[PDB]
């Protein structure tokens, strides 16, 4: 065994394109529409609960997730990828910030941490 | 032998009306031998002030460490760190060395730039926060400082009255401690001006 | 603690600091470290405060009994030896004493004996005892002459204690000066180190390392 | 330090004194010893103050993440299990002695935990240097089916016994009440029986009393434009 | 080893270091040079536990020389002393700490100023007009406190240093076999071969 | 601590006092020292409370995972898991555990695991500081194949004496009965057992 | 191993005025973290207008005071009822203390009264009998909290006259008995706040030419 | 220097309006072994004093013989031995305190903590403590060993200062003492259920109560307590 | 060592094992631990053999000189002499002695003097290393005013259990009966008491 | 104290003793005479624990002077050394022994012979041509073994002694501040005032 894939699966093509990122964006394009609007005294995020079956209880599937008491997230694309990102985002808000400064991270810095995790899946082996 | 009383020294901090004060002696020694009369124990990162008593090598190391961390904080946050936030950072940083600690007695002083509220805090060598409303003391003459502050202090002192109170608290405490003295500095801190005063005191 | 005594043309200068400490805590700044054994003899306090006080007062009583019996002033040699023989009896029990027995008689002239709790008894010209002794020796050794005037000798003793008071954490408070003549000792006042330091710094130009 | 926990009809109450000491010296006269693990799980700590704070915040952090992961409100038994396994691993070197209390979907709970990682169940508990004074009061006045008002009274009386009789305890009484189906109410300085009397004299100095060598403005602002 | 002294005068830094190397019962050497040139205008003297002193000093020397080659530039005395302090502060919490105390005498070519730094084995750094390690300060500081002036010439510094060594030779129980004296100024480092 | 487990005709009964001391202070006078590691496999704990709780929690985990894969474990298997933890970590543990359980094939079984981490299968076992005072009594009064009522009396009388003489033992006498019929908890108060 | 010594806490304070002297002490007696008594007198009238307190290990303290009171009695018997002067009492106490030099009374002793010129006098002793006449002396648990405050407020240390900026000291003007008692009360109130062994009550004995008077004040009981 | 072998635990006591109460259990422990169950640790001296002793029992028995000898000696050539020249509580205490301090000063202590409770000739309450170090103190409530930590807090709720003494009846005082003895039985591992209690009153004299028992104990709540955390059964 | 003395209707009986050990070696397996200090005042000895022999010899001397002057001493008097030696020399002695005697006025009496040198008059007493294991048994089985045969059985059964569990106890069970009729020695061998 | 040497030549005994008195950190004196004249033709040098050295030496001196007055006669060096040995042999089993080592240099007027005795604090006596106490012998005995002759003059003895002191000053870590040298011969005791 051992993970013997220690090389990048995303690489530059002759035209300078990173194929796997483009294809990931294509998967996002197929995803259900979600949106966000910023007001003076608040922000709203919204999406459609596209239920896969009417027997499914769509209230048990949360597309909009609390990351911190003052930060929320919504997505378009692959649901399972989102779910694990939410788990990592919630944890990193504690490990790399709240356990150090005794307060929750500002929006831009939590976004930065999530972005870093997504960048690494674009270069790591 | 006791690491917290090899070099000697003291820090005291007080709150007043729309102001804070932090003060320290200037002595560094090797037990009985006086080595330096210019060893300042108060540092600042933006508008947040940090006094550190105890083992001098750790005092220097921690100053460099908190300069390091507050500089990265500022680059990422795009703003200066506040006293309340910095207090947590000091606590976190000390407790990470729980079983091999820095032998220090840190003291935070400053005014929150948004609320304007005066803030002071103290720590033991392992990160426990003492957030007193009135005053914080630290060092080899902390008993003496507790005695001075408890009788001399009264709330809501004006900046120039607070200066006299904290100065007399430091001076008379230091004169009853063999390992403290050799000069003293007092910072008077207001929301957007800080004044630094070196005091004249006995040099034995 | 810093105590010194030195012989010179005009007799003996005795100079001491005034600080007593218990660990880092400064117990007193007003300790009398010169013990007036009688009007002609002085002893210095170092080591154990009680041991020095008690046994040097006792020495004064023995000196008084000697001169009542012999109708003659006791010699510094005899007086110092009464003390050294006494503490030698107690050797091992834990007495702590480092003292200079100082006197000026006809037969001896100005005489200083270093007496010590492990039984040592040394006659000498310059002695310095305490935690700040090394600092005071420096000033003494480089400025001492036999032909010092009483005025200059008094200042040298004062300046040497000040040197120790500055650097040694356990020395300070104030300086006590004595001048021992053949007709008895003369007290030359108490001098607060805080005020003395600034005065000496300005007048002498020394301590440029210190901002004043 | 005196800390107690008392079970009652529809919940649990914890209380603590407000004195923290180095040796014989009082470091802080109004210390906060009631720590929040989660909204309705609170605990009080005795022993090494940094350890009681740190272990609370670590488990409190992990409890919050666990609550988000499972979409369920945290349980006291989870906090207890995580605390004891952490403390046992460090073989008593983390000097945290805690009384852990709270309400959750399972009901109301009260546990004690020692620094080596041993745990206890009870209707009334006390910890710290004043625990014997507090337990004397608890053993004299505790009964089954206490009301909320009776439990608050008993808890604060037990802390008072510590305040007055134990030199390690003093100043004020802090209380936190956790009732089933309600918000936990934190009552900071519930009792204040130790206010210092007015001093005989004002020690405010005349301005210019202190001798000053130098004055200067400290630049706290960043490097300026132009 | 034993006595190391330093004095910063108007235009130079002077380091004096004893020559004796004693292994318990016998004095094995009486011409030992307890110093290393870190860069053309920076000198470091040292004292402490046997073996560790030279090992530490040569390790620092190798690092500063490496920096000089990489950047084609001489680090300031302040920068060198900070590097040395960090190494010792790192060392004190190691498995086996370096038991080494140092004095760093350098001439800053940018500021045109001499600089003397005193650093003990814990990583305790202070900039001083004059300094020492061990018991050396106990005998010499009262003399330096009295006579020192910031505008002293190199010759006056050497004369004050002689008075300090004389007091050491009088009151110290150990025979340290005299001192090697080196001067650090704008022209670099040189040894006073008659002292 | 006074603890014991006794096999009888219909199975096994575990018994224990409820006193936990820190020196001469009774830190808990109503302790439950009878511990469930599986439905019908329990244990009595003595020694370091931290250690015996840690061990018991790990055993309970092991037997829960065993049950999910291989079905109900034997009492011997439970004792073996206890022994493995106690023997391999003997340098860092102060634990004296009595393991008692009921199978339908094997019926009531008692295993004692003293300080060293050795295992001893016995008809009955006694342990804890208070046990020293009842070696004579228990040896003289134990019989094999007693009834439930006789075994309850034997344990009640035994622990009564252990409590009487040992300062480290006291409070209530707790008991857990393990048979084919199920699991029954019993409690006996001072006013009952002190007059025996 | 048997430890013949203990620590009963407590804090005492002696201040010498111009024609009076006060010796004050808290009334709390403790061992470890327990309170033995909230009112156990620690400052004693020993006759001949002398007041005494031996703070530290209370068994040695009681023994010393008892032996000194006895010494006063026999001084009267042996020397035609002559009044024992404060300086004579002080020298006598040195010999009582040094008599046990190698198994000391584990106490810090302070006596107060008037000298033979009618001026206020305070003497301070270490456990083995070294002594000195002093103007101001705190003893016991909270001595380190009290003395710096007294240096500042009795002797006006580090205080200079406004406008001169360090050139002229604040002049050492004499304090009245009412003024001294204020400083004593504030010293003990502050010590009570920050030291766990100080509290319950404060008893002050005031010595004048008219005799010995007592004053009692409550302190915080936590 | 020695070590205590057979030991007695707490002695507790307090003042009330007309006299004093003192109590101590009847156990003689041998380490953790509750060896001897009929040990009387309150020893009356005359009709005005009761001496309560904790610690080493062999030393207690020695002190008991000293007090017995003290009564014999006081009666010698003393026509008023049962009147004006009878032994006072203050005489008995001062004698014991002298012995205790002398013994510690020879580095050979009587390993005890002692409380002398009684009523003086003028009707004044006497209550004072002395131990192996010769340390003495007085207080409205006094207790030794565990009693100091657990009984005192309870007894001080009844008499918190001197002015509370005249407001405290003998019924309220005895009730408080008996409750404290129950609390000590719950929480002291070296205590027993059986104890003695003595009341010395200026009107009704010395009442010595033997073979008392701790009663009204709460244990029922123990039945609901299961496991040490997660266990439900 | 396992020793005991038990009062009964007609007087008192002393009992003891016969094992004396140096570590794990049995230096004497037929020791006589029941020692005569007067005609009808005997004692059981535990602790340092050197110390308890030295004490007993001095007591025997004291009671012999007492008898020559004042006639037969009481058992209380003998206990007092033992106590005086044990208490005053507590720092230098390791002795645990049970004193048993028969008067005609007082009948059977038992006094135990443990390590400290205190005295305790009891209906019966047990001491020595082996006694720890029979506190439970003896407390449950002792009755006042037993017959001679019952008391012999009580001691035989008690010491049997003490010997069974204590490695420091063993050999034969010796007994001495003290009544108005006189002094009777009894001995019981392993093959007798081991099967009880 | 520290170094005490002795050498017996043709017609005299020469004792060399260091001048330093060190109390831990500082050299308190540099002119101390570590010797006592017991009788006109007998000299004793000494080294050991502070206080005890002088106390013992003066006690011996008082006893020999008492004998001289009582009998109007000077005891032989052998007799004096035997008396001293017995005092030290008695002392070693005392409550607090004298920690004192001595050399006894005497000229026997009856035999017309110089005599040197070495006695340590245990009461170990040996008659030697040359001797020392402490570490002094470790540095000097190889030189004395080589150059010593029983027919040496006093001047040759002093020259060999100078070589011994030079080797001590080179290889010993401690500064003993030179030596006082005294000669014992038929005419009595005299001090060499330039050495
Ligand atoms: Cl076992
Ligand atoms: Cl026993
Ligand atoms: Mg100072
Ligand atoms: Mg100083
Ligand atoms: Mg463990
Ligand atoms: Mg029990
Ligand atoms: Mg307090």
């Amino acid at each position: 065994m051992t993970d013997r894939y220690s090389f990048s699966l995303t690489t530059f093509s002759p035209s300078g394109k990173l194929g796997q990122i483009d294809y990931a964006l294509t998967a996002v394009k197929q995803g259900v529409t979600s949106l966000g609007i910023k007001a003076t005294n608040g922000v709203v995020i919204a999406t459609e609960k596209k239920s896969s079956s009417p027997l499914a209880m769509s209230e048990t599937l949360s597309k909009v997730s609390l990351l911190t008491p003052d930060i929320g997230a919504v997505y378009s694309g692959m649901g399972p990828d989102y779910r694990v990102l939410v788990d990592k985002s919630r944890k990193v808000a504690h490990t790399s910030y709240k356990r150090i400064y005794g307060e929750y991270p500002p929006t831009k810095l939590l976004v930065s941490e999530v972005a870093k995790i997504m960048q690494e899946a674009t270069q790591s082996g | 032998s006791d690491p917290s009383s090899i070099n000697g020294g003291i820090v005291v901090a007080m709150t007043g009306k729309d102001c804070v004060a932090i003060a320290c002696d200037l002595r560094l020694g090797s037990q009985s031998l006086g080595v330096s009369n210019k060893f300042e124990k108060i540092f600042h990162y933006g508008h947040v002030f940090l006094g550190i008593t105890g083992l001098a090598t750790d005092v220097t190391t921690l100053n460099e460490m908190f300069r390091y961390k507050t500089n990265l904080y500022k680059l990422k946050e795009e703003r200066a760190i506040e006293p309340e936030t910095f207090t947590q950072l000091v606590s976190s940083s000390l407790y990470e060395r729980r079983f091999g600690p820095y032998f220090v007695g840190p003291v935070v002083a400053g005014i929150n730039s948004k609320s304007g509220k005066p803030f002071i805090a103290g720590f033991d060598l392992i990160g426990c926060i003492d957030e007193a409303k009135d005053f914080i003391v630290s060092g080899t003459a902390s008993d003496q400082l507790f005695g001075m502050c408890e009788s001399l202090y009264e709330p809501n002192l004006e900046p120039e009255d607070l200066f006299e109170t904290i100065s007399q608290a430091l001076l008379n405490a230091a004169d009853r401690d063999a390992l403290s003295g050799w000069g003293a500095v007092v910072y008077i801190i207001k929301k957007d001006e800080v004044v630094k005063r070196y005091l004249k005191m006995r040099q034995d | 603690t810093t105590t010194l005594a030195f012989r010179f043309q005009g007799g003996i200068i005795v100079a001491v600091d005034s600080r007593a400490t218990a660990g880092n805590w400064v117990a007193s700044q007003t300790v009398k470290k010169v013990i007036e054994i009688n009007p002609f003899l002085l002893g210095t306090m170092a080591g154990g405060a009680a041991d020095c006080q008690f046994w040097e007062t006792w020495l004064g009583s023995q000196c008084r009994l000697h001169e009542l019996r012999e109708k003659e002033r006791i010699s510094v040699a005899a007086a110092s030896k009464i003390l050294s023989n006494l503490v030698y009896q107690y050797k091992g029990a834990g007495l702590s004493m480092g003292t200079m027995i100082c006197g000026y008689t006809r037969k001896e002239g100005p005489t200083i004996y270093y007496v010590d709790s492990d039984g040592t008894r040394l006659k000498g010209d310059i002695f310095c005892v305490g935690s700040g002794q090394t600092f005071a020796y420096g000033v003494l050794d480089s400025n001492y002459k036999w032909d010092l005037s009483v005025e200059d000798a008094l200042y040298l003793g004062k300046r040497s204690i000040l040197a120790a008071a500055h650097r040694d954490a356990y020395s300070g408070g104030s300086v006590n000066l004595y001048h021992v003549t053949e007709d008895g000792w003369i007290y030359h006042g108490n001098h607060d180190v805080g005020e003395l330091f600034w005065k000496v710094k300005e007048e002498e130009g020394s301590f440029n390392n210190v901002i004043g | 330090t005196t800390i107690v926990g008392v079970k009652f009809n529809n919940g649990v109450v914890i209380a603590a004194d407000t004195r923290s000491t180095q040796g014989p010296i009082v470091a802080d006269k109004n210390c906060a010893k009631l720590h929040r693990i989660s909204p309705k799980i609170w605990c009080a700590g005795a022993g090494t103050a940094a350890d009681t704070e740190a272990v609370t915040q670590l488990i409190g952090s992990n409890i919050e993440l666990h609550s988000l992961y499972t979409s369920r409100e945290p349980r006291v038994v989870s906090a207890l299990q995580m605390l004891k396994q952490h403390l046992f691993k460090y073989q008593g070197h983390i000097g945290a002695y805690l009384i852990v209390a709270g309400v959750d979907p399972t009901g109301s709970h009260l546990f004690s935990i020692h620094a080596n990682g041993s745990t206890d169940v009870g209707y009334y508990l006390s910890l710290g240097s004043g625990s014997l004074a507090a337990m004397a009061v608890l053993e004299s006045h505790w009964k089954q089916d206490l009301t909320k008002e009776e439990a608050i009274k008993l808890a604060s009386d037990a802390i008072q016994a510590g305040i007055w009789n134990d030199l390690g305890s003093g100043s004020n009484v802090d209380v936190c009440v956790m009732e089933i189906g309600k918000d936990a109410e934190y009552l900071r300085n519930y009792l204040t029986p130790n206010v210092r009397e007015e001093k005989q004299k004002s020690y405010k100095f005349p301005r210019g009393t202190t001798a000053v060598l130098k004055e200067s403005i400290v630049n706290i602002c960043d490097i300026q434009e132009e | 080893m034993d006595i190391i002294l330093g004095i910063r005068v108007q235009d130079s830094v002077i380091l004096a270091s004893s020559k004796a190397v004693t292994r318990g019962i016998s004095v094995l050497k009486d011409s030992d040079d307890k110093t290393r040139q870190l860069s053309p205008h920076t000198l470091m003297s040292f004292a402490g536990e046997a073996g560790d002193t030279v090992q530490f000093a040569e390790y620092i020397q190798a690092n500063i020389q490496l920096y000089s080659i990489r950047e084609d530039y001489e680090l300031s005395p302040q920068a060198v002393s900070s590097f040395v302090r960090q190494e010792l502060a790192k060392s004190i919490r190691s498995r086996r700490p370096y038991q080494v105390n140092v004095l760093i005498g350098g001439y800053d070519k940018k500021k045109n100023k001499p600089e003397l730094y005193q650093i003990d084995y814990l990583g305790t750094k202070v900039e001083l007009p004059y300094g020492a390690h061990g018991y050396s300060g106990f005998y010499t500081f009262s003399l330096l406190d009295h006579h020192y002036r910031p505008d002293m010439t190199t010759e006056e510094g050497l004369d004050l240093l002689k008075l300090c060594v004389q007091e050491l030779e009088k009151r110290m129980p150990m025979d340290f076999k005299g001192v090697i004296v080196k001067i650090v100024d704008k022209d670099g480092i040189r040894q006073v071969d008659d002292f | 601590t006074s603890i014991m487990a006794v096999t009888f005709k219909d199975g096994v009964i575990l018994g224990a006092d409820s006193r936990t001391t820190t020196g001469a202070y009774i830190a808990n006078r109503v302790t439950d020292k009878l511990t469930r590691v599986h439905d019908k496999i329990w244990c009595c704990r003595s020694g370091s409370a931290a250690d015996t709780q840690a061990i018991a929690d790990i055993v309970q985990y092991h037997l829960e995972l065993y049950t999910s894969q291989y079905g109900t474990p034997s009492t011997e298997t439970a004792a073996s898991v206890f022994k493995e933890l106690c023997y391999e970590n003997k340098d860092n543990l102060t634990a004296g555990i009595i393991v008692a359980g009921y199978d339908d094939k094997n019926k009531g079984e008692v295993y004692t695991i003293p300080l060293g981490g050795s295992v001893h299968k016995l008809p009955y076992a006694i342990a804890g500081s208070g046990s020293t005072f009842i070696y004579g009594y228990c040896d003289k009064n134990f019989r094999e194949n007693m009834s439930k009522e006789e075994t309850v009396d034997f344990i009640k009388h035994s622990l009564s004496q252990a409590i009487k003489w040992d300062g480290s033992s006291g409070g209530v006498i707790r008991m857990v009965v393990l048979t084919a019929a199920g699991v029954e908890r019993l409690i006996f108060y001072p006013d009952e057992y002190e007059q025996l | 191993q048997f430890n013949p010594y203990g620590d009963n806490g407590g804090t005492i304070l002696g201040i010498a005025g111009e024609d009076f002297a006060v010796l004050a002490g808290d009334t709390r007696n403790i061992t470890d973290y327990s309170i033995n008594s909230r009112y156990e007198p620690k400052v004693f009238d020993c006759g001949d207008n002398i007041v005494m307190s031996a703070n530290g290990f209370a068994a040695d303290g009681d023994a010393l005071v008892k032996r000194f009171k006895n010494s006063v009695k026999w001084y009267h018997f042996d020397h035609n009822d002559k009044k024992l002067s404060i300086n004579s009492a002080a020298r006598n106490i040195q010999h009582l203390l040094y008599g046990k030099r190698f198994f000391p009374y584990y106490v810090h002793t302070i006596i107060a009264g008037l000298d033979e010129d009618g001026k206020g006098a305070v003497y301070s002793f270490d456990p083995v009998g070294s002594y000195e006449r002093e103007q101001c002396r705190a003893g016991g648990a909270a001595a380190s909290l009290i003395m710096p405050f007294l240096d500042n407020q009795v002797n006006f240390k580090n205080q200079y006259e406004p406008g001169t900026n360090g050139k002229v000291k604040k002049p050492l003007k004499y304090l009245s008995v009412e003024e001294v008692i204020k400083l004593v009360r504030d010293s003990f109130t502050s010590a009570t706040e920050r030291h766990i062994q100080v509290g319950d009550g404060l008893e002050i004995l005031i010595v004048t030419k008219d005799g010995v008077r007592k004053e009692f004040y409550e302190l915080k009981r936590d | 220097t020695q070590q205590p072998i057979v030991t007695g635990t707490s002695v507790i006591s307090m003042k009330y309006d007309n006299g004093v109460i003192i109590a101590a259990d009847n156990l003689g422990s041998y380490g953790s072994l509750l060896r001897f169950n009929g040990v009387e640790r309150l020893i009356p001296v005359g009709d005005n004093t009761v001496v309560g002793i904790s610690g080493d029992i062999s030393d207690m028995q020695h002190i008991e013989r000293l007090l017995k000898d003290l009564v014999t000696e006081n009666a010698y050539d003393n026509p008023l031995a049962d009147a004006e020249e009878a032994l006072e509580p203050s005489y008995i205490f001062e004698y014991l305190a002298t012995v205790m301090y002398q013994r510690r000063s020879k580095m050979n202590p009587l390993w005890n903590a002692i409380i002398v409770a009684g009523v003086q000739s003028n009707g004044d309450q006497f209550l004072r403590y002395v131990n192996l170090l010769g340390v003495t103190y007085s207080s409205p409530t006094l207790a030794t060993g565990f009693g100091a930590h657990m009984a005192n807090p309870l007894l001080r709720k009844v008499v918190d200062r001197e002015s509370d003494i005249p407001k405290t009846t003998v019924q309220v005082a005895e009730e408080a003492i008996v409750n404290a003895m129950r609390v000590l039985y719950y929480r002291d591992a070296r205590s027993s259920r059986n104890f003695s209690l003595a009341i010395i009153d200026k009107n009704t004299g010395l009442t010595f109560k033997k073979n008392l028992q701790v009663e009204n104990m709460k244990w029922d709540f123990a039945k609901d307590i299961k496991g040490y955390g997660t266990q439900k059964i």
